[PDB]
């Protein structure tokens, strides 16, 4: 297949994305959830590994990671202590919207991911840790879960199929490092959400020191479908190592910010003017686009042309895939402004481990904000590129490559905007 | 705005907290969620549960999750001072919580909370002098193709105007509660100019399932 | 019928400020034993 | 044996299984510029100066957390490990107070020394510096909190030598803060050892506080008298008078402590 997108309603996993239908286990189970559960539970660990790993399921997180490969990580014997799939449903990424979509509108597919992927894992139980801001979507997703056990779903004999999982629901309380899988990890232990280094890698010293999968929503969510359509059809979609469709979040200076489920290769151009209403003022009228959530750097309208939305194809446009939350702005867009107001974020969301990202998110939050105004100089513009280095692969964990990023970006596309903004400010200041 | 505690008449560790005994149940239900040896697992959630029935956090209520679940005071100090959400500060009754990050600055943030503060006469970070409305700025709560948008405790607002804004700020100085959703047309995150997607009858189940299975 | 008109998530009107605990202790029951890690705590 | 083999810029070693690169290095004798590292402490792996760059991989490694593996060539002197190296120093310098001279730790720092040895010789910063509310532990501990670097050596002596849990961090990002969060009083009989451990000035002696300075004391190791432990001690004396008492290291008594009394 060489052109992507236009998928189709019979191909849509998130269904009810859009809470037209009713979220509770009366609604889906005739949607198509909670179908031959037991059959795929009796088929071992072996068999759904190898059908999320020919599936070509990567994360949805942000990462990228390859999720057959990633969860068969725990497919070792056990060694007393107990094992727990750990589902990341923080979502604190800007732009990203996607997870409170299907934990609020599709539940159930979420505790049915739960258990297919716990099962695959051998987990004992399944620790979500919601967004603690979600909190109608949290009692939403537990009126599922006690759907679900007085159903016989999950719980004591999940399914009738001779396994015990249980399904907890652990809500944070507003840091958005807690949607790092180590950092999520230290909070549900009843710490700092602060990250781990690596190693010890969570399969082998995870939450309490257990064997842990930190995944998804969206990626433990389309597991019950990619074993009972099969994996191949998953792999029928997007690009080889870009497998499936996505949920894409196009936000920002569009006429429709809208929540969609998508092909996974398709155009950011079609995505945007198909499912969006187009920028607002034309596609003339575009700037630039942050094409997956903050944490991506942005690329212009002359790379925003021609450019497709999966991973391979955005890394070698010299930006990220990421959450797929597509931030678009417009010609009457301070971007500058736009890029402080983003490491603004980053610094007040960071949890200060670290030497790299604690001192310098914050020092790049000071030259950014000398930059909107153009009180600096253009040496200064290097200056941050070499901060935005020293930060990059520094840190513990990814939110100093998340930070640095929108810097780079930002310099990297729209250094002559900096240059004319601050001697525009030299030749009025002075 | 201070991450350091001093014993004020209204904030000491002589300040009366207790948990209700139907709190208590409910604090046995959080702490029987996690392991055993790991009770330690529970302080946010007794946390949180503490300052839903308070309504904000003093150093005994810190000290009473200490106490109940037999950690160090440091140790719940730190869960206190790292998460935005725990008020160590009496916060109004409603604290609202305008979202200024990219995608709801982009769709003009700055003139809700310009509505909200020439609404209630105050601005960023203070409380009304009933002690009705607490305005802060927050960081991206995750709606954002329904920016701009608000929290006012635990509802998210959506979709906002001025107006529409205005409107929840007087049915809240009613007494009455809002609908909390997008307060334009559409429902939760469609297109708004109609569905693009999942128009078509879902198919249900037995649809598309590979053999054997 | 097939409706595709109205929002079906009408439920979170009505929650309250206890619905996610009081949703956690009716689900107290329903659950497994917790793992011991043999003491009481890492300070035991 | 089940020895593995790392090399350390070439040099072949043999360690142990869990060795991390840090101890690798030391066996070989290369000491790798470390604040938040102490062999008597839990790994924290919080202040990144430990960054070394192992060849054949993108990306450097804290080399105070990191387990060996085997045929590692470990590049303690590369130019991506003094890139990280300056990078880090730089870091640490941004926030830190211009005080090295109304300092008691002036002459006898780990971030000064180290800064001349591994760091950059100039500011590129250019803004306006933080300043932390000073905290009060007690009459021994002086604190001045904005030359804390945020090592966590504190919290974590108090949590697992002292045994006693009320330090810690409170707040976030760059306000983060090292303290009791109350006003408490740190008084263990292991107390002033945090003095030792502090790399920087940010916990300093108040008795010992402004008499005297580092390069000017003679050291005389000496024996503690105070109870029958029998400490290892070092009496600094400058021209004639007794300035204040240090550890001796001696793995077998006083492993590198002493009490609040001897102290
Ligand atoms: C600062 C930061 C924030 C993150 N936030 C989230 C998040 O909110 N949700 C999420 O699924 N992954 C998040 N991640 C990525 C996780 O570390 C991890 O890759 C993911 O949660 C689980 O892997 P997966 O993509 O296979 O599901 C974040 C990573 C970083 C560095
Ligand atoms: S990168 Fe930033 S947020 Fe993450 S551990 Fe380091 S200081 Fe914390
Ligand atoms: S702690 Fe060290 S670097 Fe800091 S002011 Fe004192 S001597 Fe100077
Ligand atoms: S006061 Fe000293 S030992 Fe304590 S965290 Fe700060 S720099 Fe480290
Ligand atoms: S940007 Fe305001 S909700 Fe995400
Ligand atoms: S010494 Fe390894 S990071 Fe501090
Ligand atoms: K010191």
């Amino acid at each position: 297949k060489t052109s992507f997108g236009s998928l189709k309603d019979e191909d849509r996993i998130f269904t009810n994305l859009y809470g037209r239908h009713d979220w509770r286990l009366k609604g889906a189970q005739s949607r198509g959830d909670w179908y031959k559960t037991k059959e795929i539970l009796l088929k071992g660990p072996d068999w759904i590994l190898g059908e999320v790993k020919t599936s070509g399921l990567r994360g949805r997180g942000g990462a990228g990671f390859p999720t057959g490969l990633k969860w068969s990580f725990m497919n070792k014997p056990s060694d007393g202590r107990p094992k727990y799939l750990v589902v990341n449903a923080d979502e604190g990424e800007p732009g990203t919207c996607k997870d409170r979509e299907i934990i609020r509108h599709d539940p159930h597919k979420l505790v049915e991911g739960c258990l297919v992927g716990g099962r695959a894992m051998g987990a004992r139980a399944a620790y979500i840790y919601i967004r603690g801001e979600f909190y109608n979507e949290a009692s939403n997703l537990q009126v599922a879960i006690r759907e679900a056990y007085e159903a016989g779903l999950i719980g004591k004999n999940a399914c009738g199929s001779g396994y015990d999982f249980d399904v907890f629901v652990v809500r944070g309380a507003g840091a958005y490092i807690c949607g790092e899988e180590t950092a999520l990890i230290e909070s549900i232990e009843g710490k700092q959400g602060k990250p781990r280094l690596k190693p010890p890698f969570p399969a082998d010293v995870g939450v309490f020191g257990c064997p842990t999968t930190v995944a998804n929503v969206e990626t433990v969510a389309v597991s019950p479908t990619i074993c009972r359509r099969g994996g191949a059809w998953f792999a029928s979609f997007g690009r080889e190592r870009n497998s499936g469709t996505k949920l894409f979040n196009i936000s920002g200076h569009v006429n429709n910010p809208c929540t969609v489920e998508e092909e996974m290769s398709v155009p950011l151009k079609e995505l945007i003017e198909k499912h969006a209403g187009g920028v607002t003022g034309g596609w003339d009228n575009l700037l630039a686009v942050i094409p997956g959530g903050s944490s991506t750097p942005l690329i212009p309208k002359s790379v925003c042309e021609t450019v497709l939305m999966d991973f391979d194809a955005l890394i070698q446009a010299q930006t990220g895939l990421g959450t797929a939350a597509v931030i678009v702005m417009d010609r009457s867009t301070d971007i500058v402004k736009a890029i402080a107001r983003l490491i603004e974020f980053y610094k007040h969301e960071s949890c200060g481990q670290c030497t790299p990202c604690r001192e310098g998110v914050d020092w790049m939050n000071k030259v950014m904000a000398r930059f909107v105004r153009g009180d600096a100089r253009p040496a200064e513009i290097d200056s941050l590129w070499e901060i935005s280095k020293q930060i990059e692969g520094h840190t513990i964990c990814a939110l100093g490559d998340g930070a640095a990023w929108p810097v780079q970006g930002l310099i990297r596309h729209f250094r002559p905007e900096l240059e004319e903004r601050m001697q525009r400010f030299a030749q009025q200041h002075q | 705005a201070l991450f350091v505690h001093r014993d004020t008449p209204k904030n000491n560790p002589e300040t009366p907290f207790d948990f209700t005994p139907e709190n208590y149940k409910r604090i046995e239900a959080i702490v029987k969620n996690y392991p055993e040896g790991h009770k330690a697992a529970a302080v946010l959630p007794v946390l949180d549960l503490a300052q839903r029935q308070n309504g904000w956090l003093p150093i005994s209520a810190m000290n009473k999750v200490a106490e109940i679940l037999q950690v160090p005071p440091m140790r719940v100090y730190e869960v206190a001072t790292f998460y935005t959400m725990y008020n160590r500060k009496p916060v109004g009754k409603y604290h609202i919580q305008v979202c200024t990050t990219t995608p709801c600055m982009l769709r003009n943030s700055d003139s809700i909370l310009e509505a909200i503060q020439k609404k209630l006469g105050i601005k960023v970070g203070e409380t009304t002098p009933d002690k009705l409305f607490t305005l802060i700025e927050v960081e991206c709560l995750g709606a954002c193709v329904n920016a701009p948008m608000v929290q006012i405790n635990d509802n998210y607002y959506e979709d906002l105007t001025p107006k529409d804004i205005e409107e929840i700020i007087d049915e809240l100085k009613a007494g009455k509660i809002p609908k909390p959703g997008p307060r334009s047309g559409r429902f939760s995150c469609e297109p708004a100019g109609g569905l693009t997607s999942l128009t078509e009858p879902p198919k249900g189940p037995g649809f598309g399932v590979q053999a054997g299975l | 019928p097939f409706d595709n008109t109205t929002y079906k998530n009408l439920q979170h009107h009505d929650y309250s400020t206890y619905t996610f605990l009081d949703l956690n202790l009716d689900l107290s029951k329903f659950r497994m034993p917790q793992p011991s890690s043999g003491r009481e705590s890492p300070r035991h | 044996s089940n020895l593995i083999e790392v090399f350390v810029d070439g040099q072949s070693v043999m360690v142990e299984p869990g060795t991390t690169v840090l101890q690798a290095c030391e066996k070989v004798g290369m000491q790798i510029p470390r604040f938040c590292y102490h062999e008597r402490l839990s790994v924290a792996g919080n202040c990144r100066m430990c960054l070394v760059e192992i060849e054949k991989a993108p990306k450097v490694v804290a080399a105070c957390a990191m387990p060996v593996m085997k045929g590692w060539n470990i590049l303690t002197n590369s130019e991506k490990t003094k890139k990280a190296r300056e990078g880090v120093m730089e870091f640490l310098l941004a926030n830190h107070p211009l005080d090295c001279p109304i300092c008691d730790q002036g002459g006898e720092c780990d971030l000064q020394d180290q800064s001349m040895m591994f760091g950059s010789d100039r500011s590129r910063f250019l803004e306006g510096k933080r300043a932390v509310e000073d905290k009060n532990i007690g009459p021994l501990v002086k604190t001045i909190m904005t030359r804390c670097i945020q090592c966590t050596r504190c919290i974590r002596f108090a949590s697992e030598i002292a045994g006693v849990d009320d330090l810690g961090t409170t707040g976030r990002g760059n306000d983060m803060q090292v303290g009791t969060y109350i006003e408490k009083m740190f008084m263990s009989e292991l107390s002033g050892n945090i003095i030792d451990i502090c790399p920087v000035g940010a916990l300093t002696s108040k008795p010992y506080a402004f008499t005297a300075r580092p390069w000017e004391t003679r050291k005389t190791e000496s024996i503690d008298v105070m109870d029958a432990v029998g400490s290892n001690i070092v009496v600094s004396t400058r021209t004639g008078e007794v300035m204040r008492i240090l550890p001796r290291m001696h793995e077998d008594i006083n492993e590198e402590w002493i009490s609040d009394k001897t102290r």
